């Protein structure tokens, strides 16, 4: 089957600049009919895939002429003459003049912006949750940019790494931003048994952790 | 206005199998080649096979020739992919698309795609979440505005149907993908409220899990 290759993996564009996505294939892609079936798909966040450009440089109905395509033979050129917002998500070549048609691996789009720094939200385990007998200890870190973070959770100074479950949104089509959450489960005997329970963060906004605590006790 | 309809998500037992349905209308159904796309954790792309409803003519990737069988039923408009003998390799989200190149014209027409259905191949059982509703203690974000949470623990499998008021309140929420762990996931949704809406006015979690008939609402209480 012919591979389809795509570079770069990832590429971070600020509105109004220009940006290109490249895509080799294995094969040359001149069909016996001298028509190159060469497509660019786009996979925006939560949706289906849709076709951009069909044969290597014709622009699908209802799309914008600020995307060109062009190449020949096994290499390949998407364009974006000026990138905006709606442009965010997954670029895909894929291949129809060999069978079985073969997808380029995708190279996601991402906005630049000027970094922001987190804003932290600690939450201590629900009453509902203490009577079940476990308990989930819950940071959120909202609206931060670059991606780029490491958080921590520290329990009377100490760190703890098991129990820890993370999870982060893709990037925002509003802000361009990202949000994580974080979440430490223990049982409800052990929350009983500490005092103060801290999420840490690490972040490029600034050059100390970025803390966010609270002290159980009872009152 | 053409439109294409895929089934639910699907929760199968290995070795089984399942039938996919994508409904169409807005278009001649038996005009155009309807193909089937598989997608296997986020960004990676393969395409299964092609079917012309007029005439029944299929053509398969190699790789999937008795894995997946393509039907159509011309009296409702209506694609199907059978998938058989289940295993790892099948969980993934397919798509079925009119992706409309005309070979006589050698050129193309719009491509309409389906929403994907979700594919999980698993034994492990069913499970209903448990609902805790996040007040704050230190992550009010003091004055001006105050973030609420809903942690949705413990159930198998996806997906779970997260809003907040019945939908109504749907800026500065943030859902974060569930994350498995021990055969079970936990979903967590952030939402920020100015310091005069709440605790004034009400703000309840609501959680929907199909798979085991679960509709559950939390209300945020200080
Ligand atoms: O995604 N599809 O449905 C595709 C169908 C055909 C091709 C060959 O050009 C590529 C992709
Ligand atoms: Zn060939
Ligand atoms: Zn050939
Ligand atoms: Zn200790
Ligand atoms: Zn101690
Ligand atoms: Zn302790
Ligand atoms: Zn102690
Ligand atoms: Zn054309």
């Amino acid at each position: 089957d012919i591979v389809m290759t795509q570079s770069p993996l990832t590429l971070s564009v600020t509105i109004g600049q220009p940006a290109s996505i490249s895509c080799k294939s294995s094969q040359s892609l001149l069909y016996s009919n001298g028509k190159t079936y060469l497509n660019w798909l786009l996979q925006r966040p939560g949706q289906s895939p849709k076709r951009l450009i069909h044969l290597v440089s014709k622009l699908d109905s209802g799309v914008p002429d600020r995307i060109t395509g062009s190449g020949s033979g096994t290499d390949f050129t998407l364009k974006i003459s000026r990138v905006e917002a709606a442009d965010l998500g997954v670029y895909y070549c894929v291949q129809g003049t060999h069978f079985p048609y073969t997808f380029g691996g995708g190279t996601k789009l991402e906005i630049l912006r000027g970094d922001a720094a987190p804003t932290v939200s600690i939450f201590p385990p629900s009453s509902e949750q203490l009577t079940s007998g476990g308990a989930s200890v819950v940071c959120f870190l909202n609206n931060f940019y670059p991606k780029d973070i490491n958080v921590k959770w520290k329990i009377d100074g100490s760190e703890r790494q098991n129990g820890v479950l993370n999870s982060w949104t893709d990037q925002d089509s509003k802000d361009s931003t990202y949000s994580m959450s974080s979440t430490l489960t223990l049982t409800k005997d052990e929350y009983e048994r500490h005092n103060s329970y801290t999420c840490e963060a690490t972040h490029k906004t600034s050059t100390s952790p970025i803390v966010k605590s609270f002290n159980r006790n009872e009152c | 206005e053409m439109q294409l309809q895929q089934s639910g998500a699907e929760l199968l037992r290995p070795g089984t199998s399942v039938k996919l349905s994508c409904k169409t209308s807005g278009y001649i159904f038996t005009s155009y080649w309807i193909h089937w796309v598989k997608q296997r954790s986020g960004q990676g792309l393969e395409w299964i096979a092609r079917i012309y409803p007029g005439t029944g003519s299929t053509y398969y990737n190699e790789k999937f020739k008795g894995k997946a069988t393509l039907t159509a039923d011309k009296s409702s408009s209506t694609a199907y992919m059978q998938l058989s003998t289940l295993k790892s390799e099948d969980s993934a989200v397919y798509f079925c698309t009119r992706w409309g190149f005309i070979p006589v014209r050698e050129d193309y027409v719009m491509d309409y795609w389906g929403q994907g259905t979700l594919v999980t191949v698993s034994s492990a059982k069913t499970t209903a979440p448990s609902v805790y509703p996040l007040a704050p203690v230190c992550g009010d974000t003091t004055g001006s505005s105050v973030t609420l949470g809903c942690l949705v623990k413990g159930y198998f499998p996806e997906p779970v149907t997260l809003t907040w008021n019945s939908g109504s309140l749907s800026s500065g929420v943030h859902t974060f993908p569930a994350v498995l762990q021990s055969d079970l996931y936990t979903l967590s949704s952030s939402v920020t409220v100015t310091s005069s809406t709440w605790p004034s006015q009400s703000i309840t979690c609501n959680v929907a899990h199909p798979a085991s008939s679960t509709k559950v609402d939390k209300k945020i209480e200080p």
